[PDB]
């Protein structure tokens, strides 16, 4: 290499340590690496930050796809990446993200009910922010309560913004996953969402169960709740690699009492509400009978007073608790 | 199913900050003027490219991956100077990033080496007596650089996707595509890809390729809706690029012209 680059890049080159205050405001410990609350040493910033190092050293398959994807995104409801450090001295790769001081996991912790323009509020950004990864083509691929942030108090209060922190829950897996499906389409998305949506409403997760891709307690939970499907309602659940063990493991006629309808009455929600039906096409359990992203956006929910807010909160005073360190 | 951000194009980093003005690149160049003729900076050019094309070849990667392995290369040196980092060690390291962007994976530590020394070894003696003097510490503090230089920029469009959707709208995917795909292989031994969004390079290629098989297409191309005066400029560069061609005897004039590039100065 020439000796006047090396040096002249070096100098100029901005470091995580001299502009970012972060030593001891560890918020998140995740699979990918670890998330600090990071305050801008120099001056004109009273505004925080989420500053991520990326596990491991050099460019990762992971560090790549995350660094290539999320450099090009942009949308009020997807997470922003604001800066990229590299650091040559120990090869490690930081990440410089708007910090969120809440999630929909604290907050549907908090609960244990939601405002219903809050619920509305939340569903509406969520499928905003999908539909722009799907119009895209890029998939999320594990959406969750966790991996749904909210923007707490400045310019941003209460906006939704879609991120993916890493980490057993198989609550949120589409029926398809679980009988054996290769990949991931946009339609396991929006079955994820429609969980998200139910326990919205009620605090509760719909598919909630105790600790191969087939998985047999998750299975029954999802048609305790939903009930076993007829043929007619999934044509081509045949096709499935796992449909064999689904017939020999399980039999119709143990969940004929069981529907959506009355799994959501026993939790204080009316069926004939617009919210119910709206839920219903997102929790369909065939794929291809589950509504896109855009038509969840076009449903007359969101038409039907209260209208989404921009602000999640709508003006009022936000009770949730702020980030733990860890 | 489909590819990610395969329509963002116009709101795309390659859109809004590697499409470069032409005046500024050229400017940017005289400092490797001063050791180069402006003929022999553009035979450079087609050399590194060859040698990135051979390199993608050997690992069995697909002409994506070639294609950005190539544009990283253009980036890099658009910007900087040849004496910066040795291209002999930037383009294995372009090829390297470039295959962990379009997802076919790590190439490995001994993979990448061994393709980049017997690549050089076989298909380049005449540039290359020495063996490939780089080890892999050399290659991940490479690709550090590279990255920097890109502003983290690592999703790249090229002329393939929208010539094939040109092509089947015409309906002669037989008759006019495997020479389009080839005139587009040929673009990149240019600097089209830094000055010219990738549909309008396409237009320009599948243009050349009707004219050398004799199709008319010219109420076709009428019937667009695109500045023809800039598909003329592309036009321009494609046919003067095949007398270059003509011209140029890579083999018989690399190992000087290699010699009279910027020297990288050393530690004191
Ligand atoms: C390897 C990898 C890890 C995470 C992401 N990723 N993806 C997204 C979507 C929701 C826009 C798809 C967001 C992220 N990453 C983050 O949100 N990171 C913040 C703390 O880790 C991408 C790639």
């Amino acid at each position: 290499m020439d000796y006047d680059f090396k040096v002249k890049l070096s100098s100029e080159r901005e470091r995580v340590e001299d502009l970012f205050e972060y030593e001891g405001c560890k918020v998140g410990r995740g699979t990918y690496g670890h998330v600090y609350k990071a305050k801008r040493k120099d001056g004109k910033d009273d505004k925080d930050y989420a500053l991520k190092q990326i596990e491991g050293t050099g460019i990762s398959m992971s560090a790549c796809r995350e660094i290539a994807l999320l450099r090009e995104l942009k949308h009020p409801n997807v997470i922003s990446l604001q800066k990229v450090f590299l650091s040559h001295a120990d090869r490690k790769v930081w990440l410089l993200f708007d910090y969120a001081e809440h999630d929909l996991w604290h907050i549907i912790k908090f609960h244990r009910q939601l405002p219903r323009g809050m619920v509305k509020s939340l569903l509406y950004q969520i499928l905003d922010g999908i539909h722009y990864l799907h119009a895209n083509w890029v998939l999320h691929r594990d959406l969750k309560p966790a991996n749904i942030l909210v923007m707490g108090e400045g310019p941003e209060r209460g906006r939704v913004k879609i991120a993916d922190m890493g980490f057993v829950t198989f609550w949120y897996r589409a029926p398809e996953l679980l009988l054996g499906a290769r990949h991931y389409t946009k339609a396991i998305d929006i079955w994820a969402i429609g969980c998200i949506f139910a326990e919205l409403l009620t605090s509760e997760p719909i598919f909630h169960c105790r600790q191969n891709p087939y998985h047999h307690d998750q299975l029954d939970r999802i048609f305790n709740v939903m009930g076993f499907p007829a043929d007619k309602d999934w044509e081509d659940i045949k096709k499935m690699p796992e449909h064999s063990t689904l017939m020999k493991d399980f039999r119709r006629n143990t969940y004929t009492n069981c529907s959506l309808i009355k799994y959501m009455e026993k939790h204080k929600v009316k069926p004939d509400s617009k919210a119910f039906h709206l839920l219903q096409k997102l929790l369909t359990m065939d794929p291809i009978k589950r509504i896109t992203s855009e038509q969840a956006m076009q449903d007359p929910y969101f038409l039907e007073d209260p209208l989404p807010t921009s602000d999640v909160f709508a003006g009022c005073q936000i009770p949730y608790p702020k980030r733990e360190f860890l | 199913d489909d590819k990610a951000m395969a329509g963002n194009f116009w709101q795309s980093s390659h859109y809004l900050q590697w499409i470069l003005d032409k005046q500024d690149l050229l400017k940017e160049r005289q400092k490797d003027l001063k050791f180069l003729s402006e003929e022999e900076y553009w035979k450079l050019q087609i050399f590194f490219t060859n040698v990135i094309q051979a390199l993608g070849e050997h690992l069995k990667l697909r002409q994506q991956v070639i294609a950005t392995a190539t544009v990283y290369f253009k980036r890099f040196y658009a910007r900087y100077s040849l004496k910066s980092i040795d291209p002999v060690l930037m383009a294995p390291t372009c090829v390297f990033l470039a295959s962990k962007v379009e997802e076919f994976g790590v190439v490995s530590n001994t993979r990448l080496i061994a393709a980049a020394t017997s690549v050089l070894k076989t298909r380049f003696s005449y540039a290359f007596p020495k063996e490939f003097p780089y080890r892999m510490n050399h290659i991940l503090e490479c690709e550090f650089y590279l990255l920097e230089l890109m502003d983290c920029c690592l999703i790249v469009y090229h002329p393939y996707r929208p010539l094939l959707q040109y092509v089947q709208d015409m309906g002669q995917e037989d008759m006019l595509l495997p020479l389009a795909w080839r005139i587009v292989n040929d673009t990149y031994r240019t600097d089209l890809c830094l000055l010219y969004p990738p549909f309008m390079i396409a237009l320009a290629c599948l243009h050349v390729a009707c004219v050398v098989q004799q199709k008319d297409a010219r109420q076709w191309f009428a019937e667009l809706s695109v500045d023809m005066e800039k598909i003329l400029e592309i036009i321009r560069v494609i046919l003067k690029l095949y007398e270059q061609w003509k011209n140029f005897d890579e083999r018989k004039e690399m190992a000087t012209i290699l010699s009279k590039m910027p020297k990288p100065k050393p530690p004191p």
